[PDB]
């Protein structure tokens, strides 16, 4: 009659170990096609009915929202790739569950998985030493500053639609790079609009912050679309003749009250709206709408505005100017406002665009892009990405090692001859962690189209006759070295890839029992 | 068809304890035995707990397993009790107590196949428990002078810190010790005032850094910046506290005393009204040496600007569990009413600054060798927020293992790491052979459930049960040609990750057990173990 | 959160099911590309029974909860604010690229050599027109 869990399921033993690994290689077999820069990408739809496709492991593992316990750990510990580092949350994923692969094997001979956890903790501090030795310091060294830009983003935009345009596009992206301050780097200080129709080859790259502009409210031919010092007013209500919401219940009997009325919901609204007059602003931007009656009243001032503006690009007009929001119309204080070098309106697109050009105190800048169809121009703004991350980092970390398949052999070859020292059970998992470090360049092939029997054998070749920098060529199929082909990753990126991915093995390992209470 | 018989009460199913069922609740047990068996230890495995309210947890801790599982069966339900006696008395031992009364249980079902009644059963163990107990005074090898140095705090912690969190066991030592060091006194020949609470050492985190870059204060921190100008006071001895319950505002009535606003008339008024009493109140408590206000309340915006002119830190907790732990450091009392600082409500404390910790700033509360303050704050930092977690969770264990040391009979110890329960296999077994009658039964088997502690490290371990253990056994069994016995006492069960020819010995890395731990673990254990074998049958009602 | 509900097209049976699927949501509207097309009953929510060969009156009426028919639905959408007689077109043009892939798929053909291959296909075909 009694019961120990009250319906409460709990599963221990050997099978809830298993249970683990398949969670691990489900997480993993998903990401597989998304590794590496020719990988595919993920169709993922999510409970808020918006369907995404994106290749980063991060954005993927955070919509997919897997419930399963053990799988996810490995969703957790892709965020802090991305906290930590904020790149390759696709390769740290695999790579621990890789380890649950080889792991498995080692589970039915009866060996137990805290001396195969505590044999990958000395498989990464042995790892961790070759990456200190792989790791070459330069910044002036054969190389110049505009070199060294230019030759890693090519990199990285090659075997792209953007291939022909490339250099147009690098140019934008290194001067992006450029036009913040290179202690402190953001990818989200930079802007990137994108803009629908139009050659590739004629986008511009604009020093301040550009919207949609959203105004749908007629009284078009005025307002004048270009100032050299405008001087622009942040508000926040509504100028409106007729309100959005609210109103009042006025009784009268005559007629000329009747008018009065009237009259007084616009002087109600005219008060307010003189006083944006009497600031003295030509630019008037709001988060809410202005109306037909504001925007008349600022053409014969020739005054410009825009209503409707969004947020996040309002924040940005704070971190362009300099300026703040003021509720009101009253208090406007001067030190509020803000001025930009030019001001224009662009029809770029066929469609009418704002833009702040020349702003001295711009900590944020904007990177217009043109193409011919809106899905193209997605993705030349997400192989701009993992152009400016490159860029970003090479500047940031002067400590490079060579990617692309180099450095992950010769951290796997080295380690299969350390294991040659070491007799026991710790032998067979050094060597299982060396195996299990294959998987890199091994999908970075299958995910490319190239063969992944002949160009991994071919590289295990090339790599032991003493050069240590073999990597895998994306553009032509063969084994080369990429730190010639100019693949570069920082030395912390493999340094906490290996501690990361190791760290959510050993948590993984060391579960024998998922106990899920129900409630 | 077929008749029902035995059951008169109800429609139920009827178990009849001729069907073994004291067997079948021990093996209800085993079920939760073979969980506690991968958790005891620096090897043992974690569980993943999944709250009922969608929340994930990971630890070693045994402990909050029980509390997440909701248990019927009273062989089982005893045990839990059993361990919140070892977890209210102490914050070790928990799996011990599990581990050997699951144990306990289990070699009685060879008594018990054998037919030897349950109450004689009981009473094997019963005096195999005196004579253990006899034996667990005789076992002590060393004891603490209570000096309270750094170094003799950390031989306590170190095994403590083991089988929770394993590779910070010499990182976190350093700074657990320094913090139970500032809230606990030196003194000697006084037992009638308990020291050293639980609520003495309080543990914060933030992202950021490593075990390496934190640090320990010997007095709280608050998280909350210095709203007011003055962000920190000067190098003046003992600034004093004020910690005021009443907001800071013009003075009002402990009874009510709402403002209420008629006509603008009077808020000119209540202005000027606020502006001339507030000035007047924060003025007597700057001209009574108070450079510090702690406002439980919230702070107008008058009362930042007068304070300011005078130079005192406006700082405010609206969190009453902070002022209680507050109120003993400097001394200070919260006064309901404003005005009145009273100086025996008034604290002392040395330095109050901002600091940056992890990114943030906050504001701290401590003091230097004066005023000797009963709550310190360790300021834990790591890169993994829910590991950072299960190290505070650790920590916590470990300050509540520290009050074990006190008057109770702490400072006694006994070799750890599986040594004392092998020396008690053939200290029992002597006793079991010398004691004439039917108890030589279970005196015996009393100690072969003493075999569960070496294996269970040795399966954690991933070590070969055939190999270490038949060792371990031989270890303990020497001839010496004299009374005093000798050679060793000091062979454990084996930590390594690299292996070891053999099995080491504690006096090299000094880990072991304390004496007021195992003694208590014995007694909750029998008695654990006493009810099981007392409960020959169930009954149950419709609810 | 919520196991349940989800459902994983992965690998092998993926690449079956996407093309398949693709052929029949572009057989609908096969029958209709041509000045000789045939008409469609299509009826609105409210009940209005409409007749008409409109392709992007079709693709816009018809509600499917297939993501690789809704990639469709966005081809005719961005075509028609470029063009608008291409609809019915350009959607039969790429199923009959993805029934020449499917083909190159069970030949062993990894499909980045397929796009890869498309590609370049086009750039030759344009030079010629």
């Amino acid at each position: 009659i009694v019961v120990l869990k009250e319906g409460t399921d709990a599963s221990q033993g050997k099978g809830q170990i298993i249970s683990n690994i398949n969670a691990c290689v489900a997480v993993q077999e998903a990401l597989k096609p998304t590794l590496g820069p020719l990988g595919s990408d993920i169709l993922i739809v999510t409970s808020n009915q918006k369907t995404t496709i994106s290749n980063d492991g991060a954005t993927i593992l955070k919509l997919l929202d897997v419930v399963h316990p053990a799988a996810k750990t490995l969703v957790d510990i892709s965020r802090a790739q991305d906290a930590e580092v904020g790149d390759g949350t696709t390769s740290v994923t695999i790579l621990a569950g890789e380890l649950m692969k080889e792991a498995k094997p080692f589970l039915e001979e009866g060996i137990s998985s805290h001396l195969i956890m505590k044999g990958y903790r000395k498989a990464v501090s042995l790892a961790v030493e070759k990456i200190n030795e792989l790791a070459v310091d330069i910044t002036s060294e054969k190389s110049s500053g505009r070199e060294l830009l230019e030759r890693c983003a090519r990199t990285a935009m090659s075997s792209k639609l953007i291939h022909n345009n490339a250099d147009f596009f690098v140019k934008m992206c290194v001067d992006a790079v450029l036009s913040l301050d290179r202690n402190d780097l953001d990818d989200k200080l930079i802007g990137i609009k994108k803009i629908p129709g139009g050659a590739m080859e004629e986008s511009l790259f604009i020093n301040g912050v550009a919207f949609k502009k959203t105004f749908s409210y007629a009284g078009f031919e005025q307002q004048p679309k270009k100032f050299n010092n405008p001087k622009i007013l942040s508000l926040n209500v509504e100028l409106e003749l007729k309100a959005e919401k609210d109103n009042a219940e006025v009784r009268v009997e005559h007629v000329e009250d009747y008018q009065a009325i009237v009259d007084a919901e616009w002087q109600l609204i005219f008060e307010k709206l003189r006083q944006v007059e009497e600031t003295g602003a030509n630019i008037v931007l709001s988060k809410l709408p202005i109306g037909d009656l504001a925007t008349q009243f600022f053409a014969d001032r020739n005054i410009f505005c825009a209503g409707r503006v969004s947020a996040d690009d309002m924040n940005r007009v704070i971190q362009a100017v300099g300026g703040s929001i003021q509720s009101t119309t009253s208090d406007i204080k001067p030190e509020h406002l803000g001025t930009c070098a030019l001001f224009e309106e662009m029809q770029i697109g066929s469609e009418r665009y704002n833009l702040f050009q020349g702003c001295p105190q711009a900590k944020t800048c904007t990177l217009l892009l043109r193409g011919g169809a809106e899905q193209v121009i997605a993705e030349v703004e997400r192989s701009l990405h993992d152009a400016i991350m490159i860029v970003k980092r090479a500047l940031q970390n002067k400590l490079i090692v060579a990617g692309g398949g180099a450095t992950e052999m010769e951290v796997s070859k080295c380690l299969r001859d350390y294991s040659k020292t070491i007799a026991g059970k710790q032998q067979m998992i050094i060597n299982a962690f060396a195996k299990a470090l294959e998987v890199i360049p091994r999908q970075l092939c299958e995910n490319a189209g190239f063969d992944a029997i002949e160009i991994l054998n071919k590289l295990r070749l090339a790599h032991s006759k003493g050069e240590k920098w073999y990597g895998v060529v994306f553009e032509t199929e063969n084994i080369g070295d990429n730190f010639a082909k100019f693949v570069w990753e920082p030395a912390l990126v493999k340094i906490n890839a290996l501690n990361s991915a190791t760290e959510a093995t050993n948590l993984i390992l060391s579960v024998d029992e998922t106990i899920t209470n129900k409630g | 068809q077929n008749p029902n018989a035995g059951l008169f009460k109800q429609g139920y199913n009827s178990y009849s304890n001729a069907d073994g069922q004291i067997i079948k609740s021990i093996a209800a047990i085993r079920e939760l035995h073979q969980m506690c068996l991968t958790s005891m230890g620096p090897c043992g495995r974690n569980k993943i707990i999944v709250n009922h309210l969608g929340k994930i947890i990971i630890t070693n801790d045994a402990a909050t397993m029980l509390r997440e599982l909701d248990i019927v069966h009273p062989a089982v339900k005893v045990l839990v009790m059993a361990t919140e006696q070892q977890k209210i008395d102490m914050g070790d031992g928990t799996n011990l107590v599990m581990i050997l009364a699951g144990e306990l249980l289990n070699v009685s079902e060879k008594l018990i196949s054998m037919g030897l009644s349950a109450v004689e059963i009981i009473q094997g163990y019963n005096m195999a428990r005196k004579f253990t107990l006899k034996e667990l005074d005789e076992m002590v090898v060393g004891e603490i002078t209570d000096k309270n140095d750094k170094n003799e705090l950390l031989k306590m912690i170190k095994p403590v810190i083991s089988s929770k969190k394993y590779g910070s066991e010499d990182i976190l030592s350093e700074l657990v010790s320094e913090a139970v060091s500032h809230v606990l006194p030196v003194a000697q020949q006084a037992g009638e005032i308990p020291y050293f609470n639980v609520d003495s050492i309080r543990v914060v985190k933030i992202m950021g850094g490593s075990l390496s870059n934190s640090t320990v204060i010997k007095g709280m921190v608050f998280n909350r910046e210095p709203e007011g100008h003055v962000k920190s006071l000067s190098e003046d001895k003992k600034h004093k506290v004020a910690v005021f319950t009443c907001p800071l505002d013009i003075a009002n009535t402990e009874t009510k005393g709402t403002v209420l606003l008629h006509n603008a008339q009077e808020m000119l008024d209540f202005s000027k009204g606020e502006e001339k009493q507030i000035d007047a109140m924060m003025k007597e408590i700057a001209d009574m040496g108070v450079e510090c206000i702690v406002a439980g309340a919230g702070v107008g915006e008058l009362a930042l600007h007068y304070l300011n002119r005078y130079g005192i830190l406006v700082l405010k907790v609206p969190s009453k569990f902070e002022l209680r732990r507050l109120c003993r450091v400097c001394g200070a009392t919260p006064l309901p009413r404003l005005g009145a600082p009273t100086p025996e409500e008034l604290g002392l404390v040395e330095t109050v600054k901002t600091m940056e910790i992890g990114g943030d700033r906050v504001t701290v509360f401590k003091q230097e060798q004066g005023e000797i303050s009963r709550t310190s704050t360790i300021i834990l930092r790591g890169a993994t927020q829910n590991n950072l977690d299960d190290i505070e969770r650790a920590i916590d264990d470990g300050v509540a293992a520290v009050k074990g040391l006190m008057k109770p009979s702490g400072g006694k110890l006994l070799p750890g790491a599986g040594a004392t329960e092998i020396e008690l296999i053939s200290r029992i077994t002597k006793y079991g052979e010398r004691t004439p009658g039917l108890l030589q039964l279970a005196i015996k088997q009393f100690a072969v459930a003493f075999e569960v502690v070496p294996r269970t490290l040795a399966e954690t371990a991933g070590l070969d049960v055939n190999e270490v253990l038949p060792n371990l056994y031989a270890a303990h069994n020497v001839t010496e040609p004299g009374a005093v016995k000798t050679d060793h006492l000091y062979k454990g069960v084996d930590i390594d990750g690299e292996s070891d020819e053999g099995v080491k010995d504690i006096r090299e890395e000094n880990i072991y057990d304390m004496l007021a731990t195992k003694k208590f673990a014995i007694n909750v254990a029998t008695e654990a173990a006493t009810t099981v074998l007392s409960i020959d049958q169930i009954i149950m009602a419709k609810k | 959160k919520d196991q349940g509900n989800k459902k994983r097209q992965h690998g092998l049976e993926a690449k079956k099911s996407h093309i398949l699927a693709a052929r029949s949501v572009a057989s609908i509207i096969k029958t209709s590309l041509g000045p000789r097309g045939l008409d469609k009953i299509l009826i609105s929510p409210d009940g209005e029974i409409t007749i008409t060969n409109d392709g992007a009156t079709i693709l816009s009426q018809m509600e499917l909860d297939n993501e690789i028919a809704k990639l469709l639905v966005q081809l005719s959408k961005s075509q028609d604010d470029e063009i608008g007689d291409g609809t019915t077109g350009v959607v039969v043009l790429a199923s009959a690229l993805l029934d020449q892939a499917l083909e190159l798929i069970q030949k062993g053909i990894h499909p980045i050599k397929i796009a890869n291959g498309f590609d370049e296909a086009a750039k030759l075909a344009i030079s010629k027109l």
